[PDB]
């Protein structure tokens, strides 16, 4: 592969794993919990339009 | 430049080379 | 005096990025108009990231303060690509792109697969030590740095009771005794100022230790050299006037006890003496002076005829030790001599010498320097018979011990 | 470079003398990605004006509308003044004695009973 | 710029870079600075000779700009020094009225 | 429970991304391991994402397979609305 579109899409990689772990600890903190479940997560991930 | 302090130096001024002991005795 | 100016982007960088976009004919003041906009934004972003590098405690702006400084303006941290939804990854930095000007811009997928992965670091951790002992900062390493009257020595008796400790422990009666006193030789901070002692200490010791030939007091004394050089706060070529013929003693020099036996140890102790006369020459350098002294020296040791072969043997292994040219050189001209010692030793009934011992040693050391003498300037062709054009000292072996660092280097 | 020898003297100007070398590359990627974005949404300007050349006043179009939602700042000082007075005018309240560990309601709290799924 | 005094060079960068308005509009540190008034702590030895160089008509508009962008807080003492006046000077809005000094604080140790 | 019973299966699946390295940027945005599945999943999440990316630049460089280059990331990401940028500046 071309150099440049492998640290572009290992960018998005760090940056989406980056993201879940904002998102799905802002929705257990929602629900005063702070480590979260599988029900977290599975609304995370609808939340960045991923289909389960 | 010869004034430099290594010049100064005793390793450079000295026949250290002498005091090697060969075969002493 | 302050002539601070207000430095932007270029604008013919600006109509580059235009027309390879599909906006081409724009005026210079439409462009002019770009550059001073995105100048801005730099400007106003590096200014903004310079207060995270201060809250942080650091003195170099990181990666990573651009991209807190990015997301504090609401503007998302990723460079490499935008997503106008916002939604899969929503004020998450991705930590930037590693790129280059020298770069490749083509690699293999799997040259990326195949390389080892950098190895994580510690953990953090805490340690206390001291700044100041009621007002005094300690020298521990975790630190930075008419009659005339009755004089003092200029050393503390603390530091002279330090000084016969680590001289009697250094004399080798005890190892770790000795083995810690090496260690608080090669780090303690404040060794100079106490150096000229240890050098006559030791200068003189060999002398007087070679009209015995003791091997333990000199094996410890090549273990004082060595501890001592490798210390990097004293200044020691004050001092290497003392120190080299010391060493050169130790490996030109016949040995006074039994020959045998510990000649194993006595190959060690001109292997100690050949490994700090390199380290030698290879600090302290200035113009014709030590090197080439040195060099002359052990070329005239070798040139002589009908050495001692002690001697012979401890400047073998002085010249040989002298890096990747020295051998490749000096070495060259020399092979039909060693050959003629050996066949002498050889041939001679007398068993009972030492000179076979030191036949022996001094042609297994030549020939595994004559090995990648030759590994090194020539192809592996050829390795069965063309070293009898050289006598036919190491032939196949030789080609053996070649073939071994191929190996190694295949490894590598 | 030439644009990167720019960024050199924009960060010597704000007096930055300490930085990463990933530290101009990565403001090269933004100023690259700041003005594709507003070329981008100037043709889309003029394209909805219905002239062939985008000209000075659809750049200052696309600026203006980009900055107006990108680039945001801290509220201002009437604002946070008159936030202020409304809410230091609010005498301080008494405590309870021995309430116990002082803290909020627990719909406000992180302290909730913190499930995991049973393992088989 | 290069007349200003030295500590006052990180302001004077930021001001550089602020050529536009719309750059000015969103900056809200420059925008509070542009209301407000800089106090100014001047003595009455050293103010008259100001008043007497500007209530004048030759610069009518210099005394325009000062009394509507500047306070003035004047004290009856001894002019103070340069190296006096280089420690207590430095901010921006800077260099506040007594007025706001003299209210009553309760700086002692509780019981 | 398709997915409760798939995280439960999780226990003794490897994913393609480690969890100490899935876990440290878990740990940078305060998602803590209480659960190695939890963690396993959020890795599995993120290769599909980039997986996906990847089909379909690959669908695109084999009607224009081999080499990723940016102009295949560039109409491949475009139906996702992310608009990617080439470097030009160094």
């Amino acid at each position: 592969a071309e150099k440049a579109s492998v640290e572009t899409l290992t960018e998005m990689l760090q940056s989406y794993i980056s993201e879940i772990g904002r998102s799905a600890k802002s929705y257990c903190e929602h629900t005063a919990r702070t480590q979260p479940t599988l029900s977290d997560i599975v609304v995370t991930l609808v939340e960045m339009g991923f289909n389960v | 430049d010869l004034l430099a302090d290594e010049n100064f130096l005793m390793v450079t001024q000295l026949h250290w080379e002498d005091d090697i002991i060969w075969d002493g005795e | 005096k302050l002539k601070l100016s207000n430095t932007v982007l270029p604008s013919e960088s600006m109509k580059v990025v235009a027309e390879s976009m599909g906006i081409a004919q724009i005026q210079e003041e439409t462009c002019q108009l770009l550059t001073d906009e995105v100048s801005y934004r730099i400007k106003e972003i590096a200014q903004d990231a310079l207060k995270f590098m201060h809250m942080g405690k650091r003195q170099k702006l990181t990666t990573s303060d651009i991209d807190y400084a990015l997301k504090l303006k609401n503007v998302e941290p990723l460079y490499g690509f935008h997503a106008q939804e916002f939604i899969p990854f929503r004020f998450a930095s991705g930590g930037g792109r590693e790129l280059y000007f020298y770069e490749e811009k083509e690699v293999d997928l799997s040259d990326i697969i195949n390389t080892p992965l950098p190895r994580v670091p510690l953990d953090v951790c805490l340690k206390a030590h001291w700044l100041s002992i009621e007002g005094c900062q300690p020298a521990i390493p975790e630190n930075p740095p008419r009659l005339k009257p009755r004089s003092i020595h200029e050393l503390s008796v603390e530091q002279q009771l330090y000084y016969k400790e680590i001289t009697e422990a250094c004399v080798g009666s005890c190892e770790a005794k000795r083995a810690e006193a090496l260690q608080s030789i090669a780090t303690d901070p404040g060794l100079y100022q106490m150096l000229p002692r240890f050098s006559t200490f030791i200068s003189e010791g060999v002398r007087v230790n070679v009209v015995q030939n003791n091997l333990a007091l000199l094996i410890y004394l090549m273990r004082m050299v060595k501890a001592l050089m490798d210390n990097p706060t004293l200044y020691l070529e004050k001092y290497v006037h003392e120190l080299i013929p010391a060493v050169m003693t130790c490996i030109v020099s016949r040995q006074l006890c039994l020959r045998p036996d510990v000649d194993n140890h006595w190959a060690l102790r001109d292997f100690a003496a050949r490994l700090v006369a390199q380290i030698c020459k290879h600090f302290s350098t200035t113009t014709n002076n030590i090197q080439s002294r040195i060099t002359k020296t052990f070329t005239k040791s070798w040139v002589d005829e009908k050495t001692p072969w002690t001697t012979r043997y401890g400047s073998i292994a002085g010249l040989a030790e002298l890096g990747h040219d020295v051998i490749k050189t000096l070495i060259l001209p020399r092979l039909q001599q060693e050959g003629e010692r050996i066949r002498s030793v050889l041939d001679g009934p007398v068993l009972s010498n030492i000179d076979r011992i030191g036949a022996d040693h001094v042609q297994s050391l030549l020939l595994k320097h004559c090995a990648p003498v030759l590994a090194k300037l020539r192809p592996p062709p050829d390795n069965q018979d063309a070293y009898r054009a050289e006598f036919g000292s190491l032939g196949p072996l030789l080609c053996s011990q070649v073939v071994k660092a191929r190996a190694q280097a295949a490894l590598q | 470079p030439k644009d990167a020898q720019m960024m050199a003297q924009i960060l010597k100007d704000m007096g930055i003398t300490e930085y990463e070398p990933r530290v101009i590359n990565q403001m090269l990627e933004f100023a690259f990605r700041y003005v594709t974005t507003i070329l981008d949404d100037a043709k889309i300007y003029s394209s909805h004006a219905k002239k062939a050349t985008v000209d000075a006043d659809d750049v200052r179009l696309a600026i203006q509308c980009r900055a107006d939602q990108s680039f945001t700042s801290p509220p201002p000082r009437d604002f946070l003044l008159d936030i202020a007075r409304q809410r230091n005018q609010t005498p301080l309240p008494l405590i309870k004695p021995y309430s116990g560990p002082r803290l909020p309601p627990d719909r406000y709290c992180l302290t909730a009973p913190n499930y995991r799924l049973k393992s088989l | 710029h290069g007349d200003q005094e030295c500590y006052y060079q990180d302001d004077l960068r930021v001001l550089s870079s602020l050529t536009k308005k719309e750059h000015m509009k969103g900056n809200e540190t420059m925008l509070d600075f542009r209301t407000s008034k800089f106090v100014l702590r001047i003595s009455r030895d050293s103010y008259q000779l100001l008043k007497r160089h500007l209530q004048e008509k030759q610069n009518n508009q210099i005394w325009n700009i000062v009394q509507e962008h500047l306070y003035i807080d004047i004290f009856d003492g001894m002019p103070r020094s340069k190296q006096q006046i280089d420690a207590m000077v430095g901010s921006l809005a800077g260099e506040a009225k007594r007025e706001a000094n003299k209210s009553k604080v309760f700086f002692g140790l509780l019981k | 429970t398709p997915l409760v019973d798939f995280l439960m299966q999780l226990e003794d699946y490897t994913p393609t991304i480690p969890d100490a390295v899935t876990g440290y940027y878990l740990n940078r945005a305060g998602f803590e391991a209480s659960d190695p599945r939890i963690i396993r999943l959020i890795s599995l999440a993120a290769q599909k994402f980039i997986s996906d990316i990847a089909n379909d630049a690959l669908q695109h460089c084999k009607m224009k397979k081999y080499t990723l280059t940016m102009e295949d990331l560039t109409p491949a990401l475009s139906e996702y609305g992310i608009n990617v940028k080439k470097p030009h500046y160094f």
